[PDB]
């Protein structure tokens, strides 16, 4: 009751009205109301990083956030918290950073009280034990685990490493199970008295700030929070911060050399600069990085790709700890980039001085002012869960007025933070860094952390007075006035023939459609996307790396173009899929129809340098044999799908078939693709009737113009279809992940096809263990940190799944498994009527809940209409059905479907073991697959789905 | 939720 | 690109 | 009883016995006596044919063969001779030709002495009931009435109804309802009388040869004949000879301009001559039509051909009657080869001068003699069905001692015979005709019976006097020494891989390979069999259009050097496959490894000619938008294949996707479709071990080295499944036939997947109700002609289905068939257990049998490997479960999978009709039905 | 066994 | 070819 805020500023395209205040212990509060959300939200954030661990015990902040879900003594249950917001269609997650801590949660329609109470006992009282600080550091063992070959870790890391080992940012966030347990127990160190002296140390005083997004009231929810976190009593902490930066001068101008385990390549090029978050109003950090990081005519990243050294570079400037910041120019590299880096980064100066004696420019801010301001006022919906965890992560920051108005509104221009920025970029301040599996031999320094090998060389003075001696230019310019800047922001009315869902309007033998004006959200910008079919596309291996090649080397030759649609708010993308190729433009809605027929005219007329041929084929040759560096439930799901399916080819099929692949095979593929082909797309958002059939009518007859398109065939219109399981059939094959220590399994439950009638078996039933499954199989047993149990829908047909990893050898894992299926049949056959109506409401609630973003359901609409059922309505009929269940039903379903003694019942598993690598029931010997097309042989096909 | 994935998550 | 981080 | 014979000439390579005698009423007879043989048969041959049918009634002799088989007198239920004959794994059948009509049966190992009392009393005394003559007549006129849009008929009854109106080679010798029913009750004339005095004063003792072939002794069978053929009663029937022809010199030097109903052009040019039957000795007219008929170098075929005006050519003699012969020379017309007809014929009649000018050779001569040497001396053992009645027929013209020697060998030669028939071939004694589509309308002339147009115009004296001012013959000479002819023939010895059955001796990623050194039959000859596996050849229907125009093109390209070889006796056939493309070289082993590489390095090296290529693809196109034209049994058959395939493209998708063929566009295929390929072989029969490997491994190089082939990985040896119907479920699919006046139908029953225990469930029940399902459809209920019934045998999955087109509707039709399936629900069961046993025996004398011809033993073993079944004994091990089959087990495949009440009944039925749940789209058909898997190797 | 092109069987074996 | 009769 200390501070209340008046009004506050919002973008006027928001309905959600907001209130800030500060209570008597300093918590920043936030307010949000909403009448018309369905999961309401809150979160909190104690600024608190990992950098304020004790030196003997690392990674106590993480291991404290892991083990504050569990227990306290106002709800002394071990999973009350997560049992009871998940019979509520809500889920909590949380994570640490190197400065602050975030917890966050959603919840159902009005239980505000019954998990927000239970949210607040977290920081009121928590209680711990002997068993959880026994069987929870097993977890973040297994955390860090799969992430010790991680190689945007061993990086990162490595970068904590070499800087200034008495400073606290060379620390370790995570704890292996050795500084956690084995450590302290070494030489006598306690661990719960550490966690309980550092929660009432640090998180009980004034740093953390909250936010709740509520539906009643702005006053029904200000008592419930001042009620709830009035107890927490300021213990009056400074917050910790140290103004010196850990790169003391003695490990300046240093570039070292460092081996990874996948076969990449790349050049960091890192600078330490001051703190710039205390300037939020001129920004000189995202000028910087507007004009180094900018692709386009004649710019930073357009003359090294000309010259062959880089694909892409990022450029910007990368934050740190509350005192000191960095600044990054980080590039990737060709197979002769890495013998000319020295140019490169002479280069990178050449432009860096290029940029230094036009000066500072007005026209650019007032640019980017313009831009910022465009893209704050038509800002999209938030999702409650996220949005909340966002605005209390930056609350400490900022005042009460610009809480929303975060890096969207820009001030002034003042110049002379420009300059200083522009003068703390300079050759002695550089720390270059080479990734390269060129280097096996030759590295002496080890990590002890994670076991990453690297140099130090020491850059002798020739190069830094070759870098700064003398710089006129290259070929480098200034980038021009943009020219997809929106300015018709105009909202069209709702037509006569208004309808709720996307019709049929053209249907002809070359193409179809599907339209809707967009009626609930009313933003200017529209989404649009189109999915080309054609036989020739994955025929053979050959024929299905031609597609990605040209594929990806029209989005090369593209990007020059599109980055600055891309940068004013216009995104495309275009990938292929198995049946054909896909395209997805969306944005702002006045340069929709420029961009696609640039593109399409761009698509069809199409040459072929043959420079960038010869590296993306490298690049890709490259990006198929690194697919053995990667986790091993990932295998798992590659395996399962590739099995399950009429035709796949494995990755051992296309690096074979890439040696075939010449510049007149792929010269001559494009006209065999778009000679015969067939469009399917739907236009959704912001547009009149005849307008989408002109846009689609232009794609077309600009195919037909360039390309001498023709139509398909209809008998030539065809999917994939899913082999059938026999009943009572037990189906394993073992496969061995070569460079991951751990071992993984996906095993699969087959029922049945898409029906409107047994979705909701399956779906109820894999809600009804949703929270059990994890509960028993993360938590109790400690079988690893990936546990995952749901539905998987391929070509229609829709089966149960088990995804989960860990140490143990993987039978082991299928028998606890099946252990738990007895289980929990037995705790279904137990339970009362009012838990399982519970449940119904938790599906009925998670399932009929309306999407807020305008994609969420142009990918609603879409993910439908590429699977050919074209059912709009199934998310009424289909829970209108799920609230006409009963408790037999489901017993019903599970026995002759999902048992081990059913009559129907369909198995499968995958295991992938490692590189060296409470009653569970009696089961069958298994029929293993040792050839997965003599598997296939035998082994009859579903039949495909009718549409709706 | 977590920014860039480079931080520590729950589950 | 920027560096959006 | 006569006492006669001598030793019959025969093959040195010859293991039969033989013996000819006549009777002493006037019958020869040819006793053939094979103790190693499974089936026997027995035929004959009556010198009476349809030339001498009665003048009021329009054919009798084919009404008398389709009434004979009918109500013997000894036996005088209808039924009778085909119930004992089909139960004893026989089939009996007999034609009606000009001057001639056959009677042939076969039977098994023994009942050959309780099958001819059966068969001698067709020749004895008939009964020829009514009863069975207003049933028979019906069939007659659904005989006939399929022939009526058949153009292969209406251009034969216009060739014989347009010359002398007056002779007897103008008359009809089938019979329709009007001549037979219609014509004769209006006019008063009895055809029951007419019938009893064809038969008994005109159908004799002499004009009448038999011949058995049995297993029993020299002289066991000889009286066996002399006791059942001596009642034959003699009458001294007179030859029904004539020695004039019938073109007195006013039928000649005329055009015929025929319309027909398929889109075809054709040019028919016919020279009459007199007899050549008596001079055999010499054979002049197959020496001159063979230096007519040639396609080799600086040939007749290669000059017009050359030029774009023809595609085929066929020279030779077109037999008439006794008195008369024809020489024709047919060719196929081009788009311009329609519009030059006269310079054609200039150039026919050129190079009849060339042969005029050259004169008689005796090389030639010599050569023709050695390769008939050779062809008789290795000689084929022919079927015994088949084998009987040619012997018998050919039994009337040549004495007793020279019977199989008959056209096989030659005596000295005669230069001025040829001389002679070389100058009958004159320009004042042409008869053209010309059928082309373009003529209609402009035609006015209808033939009584066919209603086929012709115009009849008479060549002018300009024409006929510049085809006699042919003497500027250019570019024609007279063919070379063939280089095909074998002069290695030795049989090697059986080595220690002594294999009843081939195996793998050579599988790769590139190749696969079987191998069986011939062990039976000590021939020199070898089957070679290919597959050239692709996955490009029906992945669009323009990709099929583009297999076959390959494939057709380069047989084209090629003939001009296979044709040397095919008169040797090497003989290869080039055809596209949904999977890939199918080769097969068979003949003698002398000269297969030079046609192979030659027919390799001109598939893989391989460019095209513009002007053939177009010509090529108009000939498809015609090809291909001309099917509309077939009989209504065919386009049903069609259609199963076209829904129950996975994927399958239409006649409509080809032709409409064979406009946008060009040679730019083909010429990139080729490259495409043989770059990557897994070949799977078959070849058998006197080959060393090795000589097998090396067969296959200079084929993979040729087109390795050639055409850089790299093998095909594992992934895609893909094959394509059947779809799978619902368990009692009815589908219907209609369609129109456009040019016949007749209704099809195709029923099908899915039953199961191949095993050991469905075979022999679904091939005895199709054993069981064929022989009633062809008396009780086509005898009593007088549907239609054509009725079949039986297995059909795709994708490894099995089913029963029945053929029948008729006049009647066929939603009509198929109540007749299950009407017919409940009367063999009742009769099934109510059977004795002995006349089972007869049944579950004549089906283990037809699965186990041993096929006397190699081509067979290669026709089973390939059509088993392409199957991907490999099960080379399934004839010992499936007969052997078949012997324990009971009736009670069949009522249990019938009651669940047949009967109409049935739990698992799958049910399928397209329809064809007239000129005069549904299946809408093939494409939602398929879609919505599960699919069959793929059966597991053996 | 119809030895000419043109048939006249009296059945059709197939 | 020859006809062959």
């Amino acid at each position: 009751i200390k501070r209340i805020g008046n009004h506050i500023t919002k973008s006027p395209e928001d309905k959600r009205e907001y209130r800030g205040l500060e209570l008597a212990n300093g918590i920043k509060v936030l307010l949000i109301s909403d009448p018309t959300t369905d999961k309401s939200s809150a979160a909190l954030d104690v600024h608190i990083g990992s950098l304020s661990d004790p030196p003997n015990i690392a990674g106590l902040s993480h291991f404290l956030e892991h083990m504050l879900f569990l227990g306290t003594k106002k709800y002394p249950k071990e999973n009350e918290y997560s049992q009871f917001l998940s019979e509520h269609a809500g889920s909590s997650n949380a994570f640490t950073s190197g400065e602050h801590t975030n917890y966050y949660f959603d919840v159902s329609h009005e239980h505000l009280e019954g998990a927000l109470d239970r949210f607040a006992q977290f920081f009121l009282s928590p209680l711990f034990d002997e068993s959880a600080k026994d069987r929870e550091v097993n977890a973040v063992d297994s955390e860090h685990e799969k992430n010790v070959m991680n190689d945007a870790w061993r990086l990162f890391q490595l970068e904590k490493a070499t800087g200034n080992p008495k400073h606290p940012f060379s620390k370790f966030g995570t704890g292996n199970k050795y500084t956690l347990e084995t450590r302290p127990n070494q030489e006598g160190i306690d661990v719960r008295q550490e966690l309980l002296k550092f929660h009432s140390a640090y998180y009980s005083s004034n740093l953390m700030a909250v936010v709740v997004l509520g539906r009643e009231s702005l006053d029904d929810l200000t008592n419930l929070v001042v009620k709830l976190f009035s107890e927490v009593e300021n213990k009056n902490v400074p917050l910790p911060e140290f103004p010196e930066h850990p790169f003391q001068e003695e490990h300046l101008k240093q570039l070292y050399k460092i081996v990874p385990i996948k076969d990449i390549r790349n050049l960091y090029v890192t600078f330490p600069i001051p703190d710039l978050q205390k300037y939020y109003k001129s920004n000189p950090g995202h000028y910087l990085g507007h004009l180094i990081g900018h692709e386009g005519p004649g710019s930073l990243l357009s003359e090294l790709k000309s010259k062959g050294w880089v694909n892409t570079l990022v450029g910007g400037q990368k934050e740190g700890a509350r005192g000191f910041m960095f600044f990054i120019i980080n590039v990737d590299l060709t197979e002769e980039g890495l013998l000319h880096v020295e140019d490169i980064i002479l280069h990178m100066f050449q432009y860096i001085q290029k940029l230094r004696a036009e000066g500072p420019q007005e026209w650019v801010f007032q640019e980017l002012k313009d831009l910022n301001a465009v893209a704050f006022r038509f800002k999209d919906k938030e999702r409650p869960r996220g949005y909340t965890s966002k605005i209390a992560g930056i609350l400490h920051y900022y005042p009460l007025e610009e809480v929303l108005t975060a890096e969207y509104l820009l001030e002034e221009f003042r110049p002379d933070l420009i300059e200083m920025v522009l003068d703390k970029l300079r050759p002695e301040n550089v720390r270059v860094a080479i990734v390269s599996k060129s280097f096996e031999g030759k590295t002496d320094r080890t990590e002890e952390w994670y076991g990453t090998q690297y140099k130090q060389e020491a850059i002798p003075d020739e190069v830094i007075k070759k870098w700064q001696n003398a710089d006129l230019n290259g070929k480098f310019k200034l980038p021009t006035k943009n020219e997809f800047i929106p300015t018709n922001f105009e909202i069209l009315p709702l037509e006569k023939e208004a309808t709720p869902y996307p019709a049929l309007i053209k249907d002809t033998a070359m193409s179809k459609l599907w339209f809707k004006q967009d009626d609930k959200f009313f933003l200017p910008k529209a989404n649009l996307n189109f999915e080309f079919f054609s036989p020739f596309a994955y025929v053979d291996p050959l024929h299905s790396n031609m597609a990605y090649l040209y594929l990806e080397l029209l989005k090369d030759s593209l990007n020059e173009y599109a980055y600055a649609a891309e940068l004013a708010g216009l995104s495309y993308d275009l990938q292929n899929t198995i049946y054909g190729m896909y395209l997805s433009v969306k944005g702002y809605n006045d340069k929709q129809p420029i961009l696609l027929k640039k593109i399409i005219e761009k698509m069809a007329t199409f040459e072929i340098d043959e420079k960038r041929f010869e590296i993306i084929k490298e690049a890709y040759m490259r990006s198929l044999n690194n697919f053995r560096a990667e986790q091993p439930h990932q295998h798992a799901m590659y395996y399962l799908r590739l099995l399950m399916t009429e035709v796949a080819w494995t990755k051992d099929e296309l690096k074979e078939a890439l040696d075939d692949v010449t510049l007149p095979r792929l010269k001559a593929f494009i006209p065999q693709l778009l000679s015969r082909l067939h469009i399917e797309a739907l236009l959704h958002g912001n547009i009149t009737k005849q307008a989408a059939l002109g846009i689609m009518q232009m794609v077309e007859d600009t195919l037909i113009e360039h390309a001498h398109t023709k139509p398909l065939l209809p008998s030539q219109l065809v999917r994939y279809r899913e082999v059938q399981l026999p009943d009572r059939g037990w189906f394993v094959y073992q496969q061995r992940n070569e460079v991951h220590n751990n071992s993984g399994i996906e095993i699969y439950y087959q029922t049945d096809m898409q029906s409107t009638s047994e979705n909701m078996f399956l779906e109820l039933f894999a809600q009804i263990i949703s929270e059990p499954a994890f509960n028993t199989l993360r938590t109790k047993e400690q079988l690893g940190y990936i546990v995952f149990s749901g539905p998987r829908r391929a070509n229609g047909i829709q089966g149960l799944r088990f995804i989960i990893q860990s140490e143990k050898p993987p039978h082991y894992l299928e028998s606890r498994v099946e252990a738990f299926l007895i289980t929990m049949e037995k705790s279904i056959e137990d339970m009362t009527e009012e838990a399982f109506q519970k449940h119904i409401q938790a599906l009925a609630i998670r399932r009929l809940d309306k999407p807020k973003k305008l994609s969420a359901e142009s990918a609603k609409y879409w993910g439908e209409i590429i699977s050919q059922q074209y059912n709009f309505d199934r998310d009424n009929t289909e829970v209108a059905y799920l609230k006409t269940l009963t408790k037999e039903d489901i017993i019903k379903f599970y026995k002759e479907m999902l048992a081990v003694d059913a009559p129907r019942r369909h198995k499968v598993s995958v295991h992938v073991l490692a590189r060296e690598m409470s009653q569970a029931p009696a089961l069958p010997q298994p029929e293993v697959i040792q050839n997965m097309t003599e598997f296939k042989r035998g082994l009859p096909l579903f039949p495909l789905v009718k549409p709706h | 939720q977590c920014c860039t994935s480079i931080c520590s998550l729950y589950q | 690109f920027v560096n959006q981080h």
